[PDB]
RNA sequence: AAACUUUCAACAACGGAUCUCUUGGUUCUCGCAUCGAUGAAGAACGCAGCGAAAUGCGAUACGUAAUGUGAAUUGCAGAAUUCCGUGAAUCAUCGAAUCUUUGAACGCACAUUGCGCCCCUUGGUAUUCCAGGGGGCAUGCCUGUUUGAGCGUCAUUU
RNA sequence: CGUGGAGGUCAGUGACGAAGCCUAGACCGUAAGGUCGGGUCGAACGGCCUCUAGUGCAGAUCUUGGUGGUAGUAGCAAAUAUUCAAAUGAGAACUUUGAAGACUGAAGUGGGGAAAGGUUCCACGUCAACAGCAGUUGGACGUGGGUUAGUCGAUCCUAAGAGAUGGGGAAGCUCCGUUUCAAAGGCCUGAUUUUAUGCAGGCCACCAUCGAAAGGGAAUCCGGUUAAGAUUCCGGAACCUGG
RNA sequence: GUCGAAUUUGGGUAUAGGGGCGAAAGACUAAUCGAACCAUCUAGUAGCUGGUUCCUGCCGAAGUUUCCCUCAGGAUAGCAG
RNA sequence: AUAUUGGCGAGAGACCGAUAGCGAACAAGUACAGUGAUGGAAAGAUGAAAAGAACUUUGAAAAGAGAGUGAAAAAGUACGUGAAAUUGUUGAAAGGGAAGGGCAUUUGAUCAGACA
RNA sequence: UUGACCUCAAAUCAGGUAGGAGUACCCGCUGAACUUAAGCAUAUCAAUAAGCGGAGGAAAAGAAACCAACCGGGAUUGC
């Protein structure tokens, strides 16, 4: 069988924690029956169900802390867009598009004109 | 002839892309042509083979025999029919591997996705 | 590879060991140790005179002499003494050179392009192709040279309106413009007498 | 199969006296 | 007596396992590894040992993070997720 | 005359040449710019119903989530509702996570799975002792904050 | 003349058998070689006109791989020595048991450890390979089992020495130096009853750390127990440290 | 031969290649020492040694001149195609 | 505009075809050697499909002999084709301290040609 | 006494940044010898290999204290 990720996201924080304990209890019993039977493929379903609950549990707490740091500077570093080491050190679009006040007048007064040569 | 710069005509690249193809891309490679009556009924020529399909053998030493597909064994690019087998000297029966290109589908296993695939390929779905 | 055969630290044992004084692989415990290296006669070594990329590949040809042979190859498409001896099946055709109407150049479909070649007597030469397709004798088969076939007619036009695409899929048939007139197609294999079908517009532009 | 034995040259005949 | 009697006295160890490489090249008395240079910050490498660099260059190991770097660049380093499609 | 020796042929041995194949190498051309203290490259140890290695992964361990594809995987065994469906798969894709011990490796050390300190919390009748759990404590340098030092030095008090 | 590959041609040959290989079988050429028959074989190959080269071997104490004569030859002779019966087994000079004869003679061929090895330890099953004879046996092969500590060691201390920091050198990798030209710290607390550890005095200037399983060092003994473990387990009787 | 010491020896530690160490032999420094080992420059150079792969046809030598730190080599003239 | 034996993604060859081509077409920087720096291999092919030989018999067993599978066991996990050195069996011939060769013929074996 | 100024410190102070890898190509430092000169020392190999520091997708260079002597050219780079 196995649990479904979409069925777990509709549960509260305590329901997921209580379900994780039951899956851990269920895994313990199968590890006792495993040593007395030639094969036990059922143990894979229980182990991957635990990974599903732990993923949803970690996703809910990460989403909750992402909302209390929302719309403010200095968000924690694992909730930040890594994307590269070097690209993080690169200038932002605002900083890279900065021009001095003197050259701003030259671009306004003398733009690159559009023209063609036939007549 | 080849006209695009992305298509490759190299022999060892085509063979490597065939033998090392993943399971999803081997479904398209294991395609069987439809029968004459189904081609007129549906309007399409070939479809990927599926498990619960009724098939006809038209080539090989087992030409003429027909049955229901038992398993689509993608790993060796073969397919197994339930009623064409080989009788071993000890009595045990072993399925015979067949290729879908040498087979002819006589009845299609329709569901929600095969109907959508038929309509996507210009089918009419009588 | 420039490093092929030289990726080892083989040193000569010298004389006095009752072995050849050619450098041998050092160390021990692997089997490769003590074996010869760095020689053209040694297993795993470098060959004599390794092939280099700066070998001359393209050959410079005088422009006037290049046009000299091209003009001689167009004159090879004259009376069928050279054409018959070049392998083309042109015995039952009206005349050489063959001059057809310009309406070939505006043909779009291959089927009607093929039928126009059958009417002008090229029926026999097209069946020389599609029957001589033979598997290559050499090792080039798995070097993207698997199949070998004979050469068919050369259709020459003045301006293209679809004849190139219509005859593209026909085996053995090449299309060319009067501007180019490739010598590689007019005398393939250094053999004069290619069977060439001219259009009316191409023939007058040839002058 | 053990590794190949290392080459083992000979005891190099006893030296004649050198004047 | 420099041959087989002398080899019987070999029971110490000049080199032990190195933490950084595990190749058993960590000199006990010198407290340094003769293979990777540990505990020096830079990894030991030399251009005359071109075969030695090939044994420990990038790609010879698991490549736990650089494996997925090219895939993330090809998509322009996206953030978020694909919402959903039909069928 | 046999045996023996030698030559040749047949068949059988020894051995793996030749021929025929090639998911490899090599060379050339074209396009692109993307490692790391937000923990890299590398290393160690582990993870599968039955695995040693390669490959993959990290106590969520030959994977989890998400998306696509739409019925497998396969050596055996297995599970069966997962089969006109939020769904089979050692699939593809991949934007969310996990990511042991290490390593520029960063509490101090390291031929030790050694020894601490701080904060919160739980247990043992405990602010101090012991233990469990969670989070921290490296260096150089820049900007700012706070606390200072120097008859370096200025002004002003009784 | 011959070889690998390339352009052209012979609408060349071929699963009714291509290439290769064997053939005191045949034919042609002065020769380099070419061709045919037969056998074997199973998937491609050739003639001719030109192009191209990593193009022809008996030697180089050639390279790699394989195989001979020598040759069933040299040899399997140090460490005093084995014998009888039974059992097991297809098979016993070599296994097991009993009996007899001997040796190591306690500076041992005994009982334990250190360095080192890493499962060789123990049980069951096996005898293709290994044990330079043999093998039913094995440190072999296959499948499993086994190492239990407040008191034994590591951990801690320092020795010869090693080596950061502050600094000074060196283009630099890095070198000098170890209390060194340094503003190099935490210790007993007492005040607080807003609250947790601010501030009040006095002290001490030692100034990283690493470095011994034979040095230094807090503390356990006896009996019993396993196929293989014990000063560690069980039973009894103790001791130390911290609180 | 020596056998209570200028003794023997384990572990730890220090000295590294034109350096170490040496009651001194050019000894020892991982079977390597009148300059260790490893990799690279390096396919180092050699007037010296060895080898240098199919056939047939035609022609067919020289060890002499002069010069060179030239004398086991080259240049030059001669002979030959 | 220029460079590019690295990295990523592609397209190609008058290149090499398993002693070749990168050291590595394979669990290759692997096995293994060295205290260490480093050194560093060998190793591709059954068949279309395991259909990988049920069963009988001899033997302690390995295996053999039948049977059987397959187009082919002259394809049996020592597996495509299976050369030479070398070896066994069978057949033929020769041999008084080598053998082998050249010219010529005898003898034996074997082959060929053409019927105006 | 109090409050500034200057200089120099401290903090697990608030927020950042540097290391390493790769290194085919690029920017510098450092720097040989074999070899050639039929010996050899200048020279040559070579402003190279090895060693070290620092970048990028290119780097570097770059809008003349330039070339010119002309009827004058007009940043740099490459062919
Ligand atoms: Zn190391």
């Amino acid at each position: 069988a196995g649990v479904k990720a979409y069925e777990l996201r509709t549960k509260s924080k305590e329901q997921l924690a209580s379900q994780l304990v039951d899956l851990k209890k269920e895994l313990a019993e199968l590890k006792v029956q495993k040593l007395s039977r030639p094969s036990l493929p059922k143990i894979k379903t229980v182990r991957k169900s635990i990974a599903c609950v732990l993923t949803v549990i970690n996703e809910q707490q990460r989403e909750a802390v992402r909302q209390l740091y929302k719309g403010k500077k200095y968000q924690p570093k694992d909730l930040r867009a890594k994307k590269t080491r070097a690209l993080r050190r690169a200038l932002t679009k605002f900083e890279a598009s900065q021009v001095t006040e003197k050259q701003r007048k030259k671009q306004i007064a003398f733009p690159q004109r559009k023209y063609a040569i036939k007549a | 002839a080849k006209q695009s710069l992305d298509v490759s005509s190299d022999r060892r690249k085509a063979r490597k892309a065939y033998f090392t193809a993943p399971s999803s891309q081997r479904r398209v490679l294991l395609s069987a042509p439809l029968s004459k009556e189904l081609r007129a009924q549906y309007g399409i020529k070939a479809l990927p083979i599926r498990r619960d399909d009724e098939v006809l053998v038209v080539r090989g030493s087992k030409k003429g025999q027909e049955g229901k597909i038992s398993s689509v064994y993608r790993l060796k690019f073969a397919v197994q029919v339930d009623k064409v087998t080989k009788e071993k000297v000890n009595g045990a029966s072993v399925p015979i591997n067949l290729h879908p290109s040498k087979l002819v589908i006589t009845k299609l296993h329709l569901d929600k996705d095969r109907k959508a695939l038929i309509q996507r390929k210009g089918g009419k779905l009588e | 590879s420039e490093k092929a055969g030289h990726q080892t630290s083989a040193e000569s044992w010298g004389t006095g060991r009752a072995v050849a004084r050619i450098p041998r692989v050092g160390g021990g415990g692997t089997g490769r140790s003590g074996q010869g290296a760095f020689g053209n006669m040694c297993r795993g070594g470098r060959m004599f005179a390794p092939t280099k990329t700066w070998r001359k590949w393209n050959v410079k040809v005088n422009h006037n002499e290049k046009r000299y042979a091209t003009a001689s190859a167009i004159a090879a498409t004259a009376v069928a003494s050279l054409v018959l001896a070049r392998g083309h099946r042109v015995e039952k055709i009206p005349e050489i050179p063959l001059v057809v109407s310009t309406d070939l150049e505006s043909i779009q479909k291959t089927k009607e392009a093929v039928a126009a070649l059958k009417a002008v007597g090229a029926h026999s030469d097209l069946l020389k192709v599609l029957k001589s397709k033979k598997l290559r004798a050499g090792k080039g088969k798995y070097r993207n040279r698997r199949w070998t076939q004979r050469r068919g007619p050369l259709v020459v036009y003045a301006e293209d309106n679809g004849i190139v695409k219509a005859l593209r899929n026909v085996p053995g048939v090449e299309t060319a413009n009067v501007a180019s007139l490739n010598l590689l197609q007019l005398a393939p294999g250094a053999h004069l007498g290619r069977f060439v079908i001219w259009t009316e517009a191409a023939f007058t532009k040839l002058d | 199969p053990r590794p190949r034995p290392r080459p083992r040259p000979r005891p190099r005949p006893r030296p004649r006296p050198r004047p | 007596g420099k041959g087989t009697p002398s080899f019987g006295k070999r029971h110490n160890k000049s080199h032990t396992l190195c933490n950084r490489c595990g190749r058993r090249s960590f000199h006990v008395q010198k407290k340094t590894c003769s293979s990777c240079g540990y505990p020096a910050a830079k990894t030991r490498s030399y251009n005359w040992g071109a075969k030695a660099k090939r044994r420990h260059t990038t790609g010879t190991g698991r490549m736990r993070y650089l494996k997925h770097v090219s895939r993330r660049f090809k998509n322009g380093f996206q953030t978020g997720s694909a919402s959903k499609a039909s069928a």
